[PDB]
């Protein structure tokens, strides 16, 4: 209970909508014989439908006023009550992630830049190097902290264009 | 005069090399992208044959190419 | 209570003496 | 895609070239400026986006109305 | 009566006089180029306005600037 | 013109080159007859100037007044007649 | 005596109203006649109308 | 010293057919221009106001609407055909003005001998800021 | 296959090969793991 | 509602006889040549 939320293993319309779905896919399933590959397919979306409830009220998600999972998205209150996977770990996954594919583009821009056609280099790719930056960038945290300390991550003021006021 | 079948034995050599280098068919496109407007314009004139060659004949043979390329895709 | 006749008129008067007002502010801001 | 389309028609291309501008300094800010110049799209290009994402956006909620309706009354 | 002027960054290409469709930049002598020529305007009442001169001059930035300004039965361009 | 052959300009007769022509427009005194003519001109008489035909402008304003005084109502029009009882609303309102 | 910076050699554009402002360019050829704008520079990168050489003159460039 | 010819008024005319696009109310209250060039042959070209008309031997006059149509045709003439023209400004009151080659030779090539006027002897950037003109009728780079 | 290879490597190819892999990374992801609505751990 | 008549003027006056005369006579001013 963090905003006036319950948990959706607690809370009553989880298992009410739970319980709707599951009628309604029994509703379809009514019209097919028992193993006919339609009664396959519904069954397996039945089992699917069932897997994901449970999961949700296994993990420990708040329900609203009715059953829908609803995400805790500041620190310290998804830390101590136990939902930092709600929003914290996937920031942090997504940065990672982001943080690799644009270090990657930007070692390879940086990597073609000093050759003798960067023009071609950008619609014909190397694709060696490529992989290469992209195994590389996996590592982009730290070689971009270590960047930024040594100040060759960011650029002079002096040798950047701008418009004349 | 005298409807007749007239071709030309092998004019165009069937590899990969012009593969390689996008925007080989008109002139105005070499030199490689400069600007993004490079890239634009690369698909912008891609089946303007008439800014490619100024041969009708060579039209004629992109057209009629072009053609069974469209009638291979329907099918 | 609803108003009369005469307040009616009374207030349209008034409001042509300051139409006349605004033509001559109109007038004023034109020169 | 059809209220899309009226980025591309309403506007016009020195905006964007200006912005564009802006985005290129912060790209050089980071060193991460693409040796092909980022331009804007040309006036006859943003006239041909937009006319094509206008009938797009526009035929396919038609396609999408007639179909939902007829399928499911009839 | 578009306002028409060059500058001294000219370089005397003489492209701007010919992007011209109503005659209005002509070329004169000058000393502060190679070309020993320089563009100038003495006919800006015949100006219709359409910056091709402009689309033509490739000093950066350019030396043959038109300013649009009041406008004439030839400035709007009317054959009516 | 001098378009004698396939000269279409001419300085010493400037306003047939440059297309001035009157295309349908003839010069003919004969066209209404008598009395008729005295008739019109007399009905027509001091209302040419401009002050009196704007003031006949004036009077047709006054006529368009008038039907809103008393001219409306003469052919009805429902804006002018009564009415008959009314609707409450959603809820209880009027 | 020649004039302005060596033929070939590596310059920064000073004019804030240009394209290149701050940037890299290359001169091509400094003319010794008296020109406004007699230092020719080079660009690897073009501007939007499609040059990429431009004329300058002797205090808006500063070598290296 | 160079003289402006003389609009010879009894020139003969390309040979046409008749367009919509030709002279209109323009022409009688305010100016009709009208282009004069010399051809060596009968040829085909195209006119500035819609079709095809044939030019004659010797000279031939054209008048149209505005001057850009005149220049219009005097370029397409000059490289289609690599012929010279002239061009002329018509007042409805009789009066007529030279025009293009005001000075005999094409203003792309210097002559030695014009006015170098609306030719300012300083840089885009360095006019005067907007505010130090206020309540002046004039734009920044007429000063 | 110099030329081929460099065709391949040409930025549609090499873009739409790179979507369609991480397309299907992402579908088979789902395929396996379906649902995830939080990084529970 | 007191002097039902008087909108039944009003409205003609500002809706034909005054925006009329307004408009005829900024027809008038925009083309007077010399004021
Ligand atoms: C993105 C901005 C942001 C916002 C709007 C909040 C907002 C909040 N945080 Mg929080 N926090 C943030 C970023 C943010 N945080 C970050 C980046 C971290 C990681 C360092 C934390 C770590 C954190 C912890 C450990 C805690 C909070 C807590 C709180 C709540 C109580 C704060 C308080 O007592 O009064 C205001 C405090 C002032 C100093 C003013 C509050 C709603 C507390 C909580 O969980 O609530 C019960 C708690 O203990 N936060
Ligand atoms: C890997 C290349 C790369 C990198 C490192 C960056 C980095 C940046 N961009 Mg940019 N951008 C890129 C490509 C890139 N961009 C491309 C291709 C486009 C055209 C669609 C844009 C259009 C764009 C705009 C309009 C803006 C930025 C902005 C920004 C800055 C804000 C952070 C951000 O992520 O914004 C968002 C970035 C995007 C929405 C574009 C991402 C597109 C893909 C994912 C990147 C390209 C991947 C590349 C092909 C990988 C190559 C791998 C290599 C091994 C070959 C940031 C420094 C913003 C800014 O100026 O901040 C101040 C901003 O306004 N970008
Ligand atoms: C027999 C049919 C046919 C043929 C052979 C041609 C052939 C040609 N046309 Mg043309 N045209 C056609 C029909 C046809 N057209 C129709 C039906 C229209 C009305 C829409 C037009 C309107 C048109 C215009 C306005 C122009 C041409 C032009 C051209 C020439 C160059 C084409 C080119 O390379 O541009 C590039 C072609 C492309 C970039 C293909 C992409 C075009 C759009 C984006 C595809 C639509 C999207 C599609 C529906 C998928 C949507 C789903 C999406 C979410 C993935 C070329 C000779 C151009 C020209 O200059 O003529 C000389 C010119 O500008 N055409
Ligand atoms: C539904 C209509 C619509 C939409 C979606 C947008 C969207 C946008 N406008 Mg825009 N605008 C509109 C109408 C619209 N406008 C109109 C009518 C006008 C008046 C002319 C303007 C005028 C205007 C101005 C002046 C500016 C914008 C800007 C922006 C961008 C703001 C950044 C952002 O919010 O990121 C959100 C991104 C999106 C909404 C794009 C959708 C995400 C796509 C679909 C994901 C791609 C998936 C897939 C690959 C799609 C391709 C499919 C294909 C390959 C088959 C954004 C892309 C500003 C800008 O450029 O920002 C820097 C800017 O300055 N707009
Ligand atoms: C930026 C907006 C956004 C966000 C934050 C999400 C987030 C999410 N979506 Mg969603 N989605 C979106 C937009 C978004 N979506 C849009 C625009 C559409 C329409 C096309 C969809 C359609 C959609 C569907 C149909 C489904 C989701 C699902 C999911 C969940 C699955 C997480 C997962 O894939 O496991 C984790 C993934 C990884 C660990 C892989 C990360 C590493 C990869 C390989 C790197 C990739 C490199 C680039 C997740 C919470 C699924 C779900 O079940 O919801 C709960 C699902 O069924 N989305
Ligand atoms: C700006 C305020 C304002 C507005 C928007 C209206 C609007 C309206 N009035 Mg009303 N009126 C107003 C002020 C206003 N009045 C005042 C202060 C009085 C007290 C004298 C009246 C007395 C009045 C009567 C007696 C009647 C109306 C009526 C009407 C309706 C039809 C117009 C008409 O025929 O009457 C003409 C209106 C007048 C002769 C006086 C209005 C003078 C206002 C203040 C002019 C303001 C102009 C504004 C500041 C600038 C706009 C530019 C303009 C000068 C071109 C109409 C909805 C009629 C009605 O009830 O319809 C059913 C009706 O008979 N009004
Ligand atoms: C804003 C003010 C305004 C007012 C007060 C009116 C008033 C009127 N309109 Mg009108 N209208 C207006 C604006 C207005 N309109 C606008 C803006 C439009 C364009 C959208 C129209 C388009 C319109 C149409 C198409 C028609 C009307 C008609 C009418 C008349 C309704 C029928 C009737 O009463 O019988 C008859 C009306 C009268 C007898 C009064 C007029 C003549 C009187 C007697 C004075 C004549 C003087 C002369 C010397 C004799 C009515 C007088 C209908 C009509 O009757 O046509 C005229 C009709 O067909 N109106
Ligand atoms: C509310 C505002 C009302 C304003 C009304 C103003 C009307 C205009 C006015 O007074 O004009 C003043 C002028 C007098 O001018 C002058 O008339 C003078 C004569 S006298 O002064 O009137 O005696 C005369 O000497 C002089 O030349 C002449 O200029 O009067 C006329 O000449 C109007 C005559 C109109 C005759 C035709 C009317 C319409 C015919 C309808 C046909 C079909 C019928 C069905
Ligand atoms: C930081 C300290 C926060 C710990 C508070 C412990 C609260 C109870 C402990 C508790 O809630 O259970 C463990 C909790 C997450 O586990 P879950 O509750 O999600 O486990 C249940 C489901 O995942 C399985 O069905 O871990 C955390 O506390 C946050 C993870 C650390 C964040 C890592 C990021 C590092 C940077
Ligand atoms: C005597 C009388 C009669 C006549 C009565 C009349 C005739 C009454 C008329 C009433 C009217 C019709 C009043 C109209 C008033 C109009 C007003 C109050 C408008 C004010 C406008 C304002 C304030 C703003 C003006 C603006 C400004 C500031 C500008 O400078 C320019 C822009 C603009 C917006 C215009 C009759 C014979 C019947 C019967 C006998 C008695
Ligand atoms: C937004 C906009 C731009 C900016 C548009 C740009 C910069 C183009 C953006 C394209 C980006 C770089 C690629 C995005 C790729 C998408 C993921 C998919 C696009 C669809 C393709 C597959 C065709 C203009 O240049 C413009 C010009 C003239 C009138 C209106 C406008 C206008 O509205
Ligand atoms: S195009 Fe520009 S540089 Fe060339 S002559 Fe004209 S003003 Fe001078």
């Amino acid at each position: 209970d963090v905003a006036g939320l319950t948990p959706c293993s607690e809370s009553k319309a989880f298992a009410k909508r739970k319980k709707n779905e599951v009628k309604a896919l029994n509703k379809r399933l009514k019209n097919y014989e028992a193993d006919s590959a339609p009664a396959l397919a519904l069954k397996a979306t039945i089992a699917r439908t069932e897997a994901r409830f449970d999961k949700y009220a296994k993990q420990g998600l708040l329900c609203g006023t009715d059953g829908l999972p609803h995400l805790i998205a500041d620190p310290g209150l998804a830390l101590r009550y136990g939902h930092a996977g709600d929003v914290f770990i996937p920031t942090i996954g997504f940065i990672y992630f982001a943080g690799w594919l644009g270090y990657a583009g930007s070692k390879y821009l940086q990597a073609v830049a000093a050759t003798a056609k960067p023009i071609e280099k950008e619609i014909i790719i190397d694709v060696p190097l490529a992989w290469k930056l992209l195994w590389e960038g996996f590592g982009w945290p730290l070689r971009a902290f270590a960047e930024y300390k040594n100040g060759s991550l960011m650029e002079d003021d002096a040798k950047i264009t701008v418009s004349p006021r | 005069k005298k409807v007749k079948i007239v071709v030309d034995r092998n004019p165009v050599a069937t590899n990969f090399e012009k593969w390689a280098k996008p925007g080989h068919f008109s002139r105005t496109l070499s030199k490689g992208p400069t600007t993004t407007t490079w890239i634009w314009n690369l698909h912008a004139d891609a089946h303007d044959f008439d800014t490619q060659t100024s041969d009708l004949e060579e039209i004629s043979r992109k057209v009629f190419s072009a053609h069974f390329g469209q009638l291979g895709i329907i099918f | 209570m609803p108003i009369a006749d005469y307040q009616v008129f009374t207030a349209l008067f008034l409001a042509l003496a300051t139409g006349i007002f605004a033509v001559r502010l109109g007038v004023a801001l034109y020169k | 895609v059809w209220a899309f389309s009226l980025m591309f028609l309403f506007s016009g291309r020195g905006y964007w070239q200006e912005l564009i501008e802006s985005i290129v300094w912060a790209h050089n800010k980071l060193k991460v400026a693409p040796a092909i110049q980022p331009r804007a799209l040309s006036i006859t290009q943003g006239r041909a986006v937009g006319v094509a994402h206008y009938l797009l956006g526009g035929i396919a909620t038609t396609w999408s109305f007639f179909l939902a309706r007829i399928l499911a009354v009839g | 009566s578009h306002t028409v002027k060059i500058y001294d960054t000219c370089i005397g290409c003489t492209q701007c006089v010919r992007a011209c469709p109503t005659d209005v930049l002509e070329m004169v002598p000058w000393d502060g180029c190679k070309a020993n020529q320089i563009a100038s305007a003495p006919r800006t009442e015949d100006c219709v306005g359409c910056k091709r001169c402009e689309s033509a001059c490739p000093t950066d930035f350019l030396s043959v600037r038109v300013y649009l300004g009041s406008e004439t039965t030839r400035s709007m361009g009317l054959a009516y | 013109k001098y378009g004698e052959e396939s000269r279409y300009f001419d300085l010493k007769d400037l306003e047939n080159t440059v297309g001035s022509w009157d295309m349908y427009g003839q010069e003919d005194k004969s066209r209404y007859n008598g009395l008729q003519s005295e008739f019109f001109e007399r009905a027509a008489n001091g209302l040419s100037r401009r002050e009196y035909i704007l003031g006949l402008v004036a009077i047709g304003g006054a006529g368009i007044l008038a039907w809103g005084g008393k001219g409306a109502a003469d052919v009805r029009l429902p804006t002018v007649g009564p009415q008959q009882p009314a609707q409450v609303g959603p809820r209880g309102r009027l | 005596p020649d004039v302005g910076p060596k033929r070939g050699t590596q310059v920064r554009i000073l004019r804030p109203e240009s394209y290149w402002f701050r940037e890299t360019g290359k001169v091509v050829s400094v003319d010794q006649s008296g020109i406004r704008y007699p230092v020719v520079v080079r660009f690897e990168k073009v501007n939007y109308a499609g040059v990429s050489t431009n004329n300058y003159a002797l205090d808006e460039v500063v070598a290296a | 010293a160079f003289t402006p010819p003389t609009l010879q008024s009894d020139t003969p005319s390309p040979i046409f057919g008749g367009s919509t696009g030709g002279l209109l109310s323009q022409a009688q209250v305010e100016e009709f221009h009208v282009i004069t060039w010399e051809s060596k042959k009968e040829q085909i070209f195209e006119m500035p106001t819609g079709g095809a008309a044939i030019m004659r031997q010797g000279p031939n006059l054209l008048k149209l609407a505005r001057k850009e149509q005149c220049l219009a045709l005097l370029t397409q003439l000059r490289t289609k055909f690599k012929i010279d023209g002239y061009i002329y400004r018509v007042f409805p009151n009789g009066e007529v003005q030279y025009l293009h080659p005001k000075d005999g030779v094409y203003p792309e090539k210097v002559n030695a001998g014009r006015s170098g006027d609306n030719t300012n002897m300083r840089r885009i950037g360095q006019n005067k800021e907007p505010v130090q003109i206020k309540f002046s009728g004039k734009i920044p780079a007429e000063f | 296959m110099k030329d081929f290879t460099t065709y391949l490597s040409t930025a549609p190819v090499l873009t739409l090969l790179s979507v369609t892999v991480v397309a299907g990374l992402l579908i088979e992801i789902n395929r396996f793991f379906p649902d995830a609505l939080i990084a529970a751990f | 509602m007191s002097a039902q008549f008087l909108p039944s003027i009003l409205v003609p006056l500002v809706g034909l006889v005054f925006p009329a005369v307004a408009m005829a006579s900024m027809f008038l001013y925009i083309e007077k040549e010399e004021i």
